[PDB]
RNA sequence: ACGAGACUCUGGCAUGCUAACUAGUUACGCGACCAACUUCUUAGAGGGACAAGUGGCGUUCAGCCACCCGAGAUUGAGCAAUAACAGGUCUGUGAUGCCCUUAGAUGUCCGGGGCUGCACGCGCGCUACACUGACUGGCUCAGCGUGUGCCUACCCUACGCCGGCAGGCGCGGGUAACCCGUUGAACCCCAUUCGUGAUGGGGAUCGGGGAUUGCAAUUAUUCCCCAUGAACGAGGAAUUCCCAGUAAGUGCGGGUCAUAAGCUUGCGUUGAUUAAGUCCCUGCCCUUUGUACACACCGCCCGU
């Protein structure tokens, strides 16, 4: 994937989500909530990304919000 | 020239031909606490508290 | 990382009289047939670096490339890169000198005006020859 | 409407500019740019030449500003 | 072992006073070891007052229609030769770097009177956030033309910088400017 | 009872579910000690968000503001009430009511002047100000979509002649998640760089190298290089559009079509200063009031 803030903090998602889930598959829930909560609790932004994405191009504009330029 | 905290109690509204300044009331906490109104300007949120660097400006309302 | 070589006030290549201000080797803009890809191609051939002292620089480099040019043909070096190629009047690129003569020969209009041709009036009158479009847009060329 | 500097290098001249960095309380080629008017790229060579002459170390590279730095 | 960046701590810093974390409010998740956090500070007012003014700071100079917005550039500025004046200093710039900049700061600006009328300016406040970043702002353009067109430039401004992040006393410009204009406007109390 | 909402489509979220020989893989696996009951991509019967929890304002009602938690907390569009207008369309339609010209039928035939002028008569368009703009070619990038017989003769494209690549000719694949193509002369970046701004930094024409092959193109089709130097760094009166993945930059694809775009319709990519307000200008709506207006203020109307 291209894109840096994509694989970039992807990484450290990745590395919280396979951290919480070897421990909760092999070891106990205990330790994966305390190891989990540091590095979730360090930053909020890894199981969140944002939502945002280009829309539409609308009516009778250039773009999505931007229209034409009128004349009388 | 004191410094003051206050803090906002009531959110007014704007004024101006077409809208430039905002009206809150902040009461002070450590000086005979009374109510005082006083217009602001920028993002004075709810409730917060506002720094009185001087006790006597007010806001002239309507 | 030093040299003995000496400050010049005073230089001189090709006998232009212009503004020395800046500096060189990429102001090269009164030399005609030097720099960008033609002269890294040219330096990269010579085999040198740039483990030197940028803001002295001579113009030796600039004169080989020059003497390069002088016999350019010899090598099949891809030959597009001079001027004014396949003109009439000589099968072959020929060398030419000094300010002056050369903006004039960026259009060649002797021909072309005595053979009674729109062509003449087009580029004469500082106009489009190709047509670009010049009542609303396309008013530079005059200011 | 560059200034003029002093840039022959003499047997009497040379040796009076070259010892004048390490008089500063500031000293980096932002420094020297800002303040003694020659460029940047001349304190640059000199702190590779400082660099050579082996009394320090090189740890990365950039076209303006280079980390030469020193742990003894 | 929870000691900030790689230098500084968290166990040190205290003003016994918690009263006054308006400036450095460093105890929660929202601590940054590098600002390229993402995110948007237009989406809601008091978003952008949410703003950690280092963050602040590094990315409104986002201006002029070519190098808006491009955090790679923030970032870059802010870790090139910052790597190298923490281990050229070794010693404090924390006076200077808290004290031009972070109480250089205003105390009044203005606002409009009644519906016309363009000769005066009714002097009001904010609580100090608003006022204090403005001054940052005119402090982005004025720090900028200290660049633009000019000696000093873009990602070596990193003691200044650093004077206009930290905490508390003055010396600045752009804010003296507020300040004639604070004086000018404050006339009409 | 309509309209509004609901609704439909569309985005945004799954240590979940249904499974893929076109994405994706485990110690009796090689070409290498000198046949995972399906999850990244695709798409389905479902789930998820309700102002739901808390705090504060509210005849403690409707609701509003803020805050945790959260992928997300007024979130793109489509559809959209009788009366309306002598609004546009008879040149979209043997959809359609007849007063009525001409033979120079508003039929054909690579056939054929203009409009591709320059004292502008106007309107929509083609364009970024510096270590940010662009080159090192030194790491896996995006689409949204299109693509070949009723008509029909016209499709999208994978190597060499080789000057330096589309390419004049041989060549296969794809009626398509199978080929183009993990989108074949593109990031915005960068050991060609600006030391304080007319230089290297972004192009006033306009000339050659082989031109995709369209009789014509010039009286609209068809590449980058020599660095030849253009008020070379926020703009009469008047103003148009715009509030977050707005604007703007930037390319790409569909329609038109012969791969014909400076147009439009969509799509991504970089990415956002300002504002969470007002009724001052232009208007609109839910009232009260005045009227000598009702063709309704572009009204009506007085005066030698």
């Amino acid at each position: 994937g291209g894109g840096h803030v994509a694989q970039i903090y992807a990484i450290r998602q990745s590395i919280s989500k396979a951290l919480v889930a070897y421990y909760q598959k092999y070891v106990d829930e205990a330790s994966k909530k305390e190891i989990k909560d540091i590095l979730i609790q360090y930053d909020r932004t890894l199981l969140v990304a944002d939502p945002r994405r280009c829309e539409s191009k609308k009516f009778g504009g250039p773009g999505a919000r931007a229209r034409y330029q009128k004349s009388y | 020239q004191p410094i003051k905290l206050a803090r906002v109690t009531k959110v007014l509204g704007r004024t101006g031909s077409q809208g430039q300044c905002t009206q809150v009331r902040v009461e002070f906490m450590d000086d005979t606490s009374r109510s005082i109104i006083r217009n602001v300007k920028g993002p004075v949120r709810e409730g917060d508290v506002l720094t009185l660097l001087e006790s006597e400006r007010e806001a002239r309302r309507l | 990382l030093v040299i003995p070589e000496k400050f010049q006030h005073i230089l001189r290549v090709l006998n232009t009289n212009i503004d020395g201000r800046r500096k060189i080797a990429f102001a090269i803009t009164a030399i005609k047939g030097v720099g960008r890809r033609y002269a890294h191609v040219v330096l990269r051939k010579a085999d040198i670096d740039l483990t030197k002292r940028a803001g002295e620089l001579t113009e030796d480099e600039v004169e080989r490339v020059i003497t390069i040019m002088q016999n350019p043909r010899q090598y099949k070096i891809p030959d597009w890169f001079l001027n004014r190629q396949k003109d009439v009047k000589d099968g072959k690129y020929s060398q030419v000198l000094a300010n002056g003569l050369d903006n004039k020969l960026r259009e060649d209009l002797e021909r072309l005006k005595k053979i009674r041709a729109h062509r003449g009036l087009r580029h004469f009158w500082g106009l489009r020859v190709r047509g670009q479009h010049t009542k609303t847009t396309g008013r530079r060329g005059r200011t | 409407d560059k200034l003029n500097n002093l840039v022959l290098f003499d047997k009497a001249t040379y040796d009076k500019l070259c010892k004048e960095v390490p008089n500063y309380k500031l000293i980096t080629p932002a420094v020297v740019s800002e303040r003694l008017k020659i460029r940047g790229s001349l304190a640059r060579a000199a702190l590779q030449e400082l660099l050579s002459k082996g009394l320090i170390k090189l740890v990365s590279k950039h076209r303006a500003q280079v980390i030469y730095t020193r742990n003894t | 072992d929870i000691k900030l960046f790689g230098k500084w701590s968290t166990d040190d810093v205290q003003i016994n006073d918690i009263s006054l974390q308006d400036y450095i409010a460093v105890k929660e998740k929202y601590a940054k070891y590098l600002p390229h956090s993402a995110g948007r500070y237009a989406a809601k007012r008091f978003r952008k007052a949410q703003c950690p003014i280092v963050e602040r700071l590094t990315n409104s100079m986002m201006m002029h229609g070519r190098n808006n917005g491009k955090k790679l550039m923030t970032v870059r500025i802010v870790k090139h030769a910052f790597e190298i004046i923490h281990l050229l200093t070794g010693e404090n710039p924390l006076q200077v770097l808290v004290n031009a900049i972070i109480n250089s700061g205003p105390r009044e600006d203005s606002t409009r009177i009644g519906r016309a009328g363009t000769v005066r300016r009714q002097a009001v406040d904010v609580s100090p956030l608003r006022r204090v970043n403005q001054a940052i702002w005119l402090l982005c353009t004025g720090a900028r033309e200290a660049a633009f067109r000019n000696i000093k430039t873009i990602a070596e401004c990193l003691a200044d910088e650093l004077i206009n992040a930290a905490k508390g006393s003055s010396n600045s410009y752009a804010i003296k400017k507020k300040d004639e204009l604070e004086r000018v406007a404050k006339s009409n109390r």
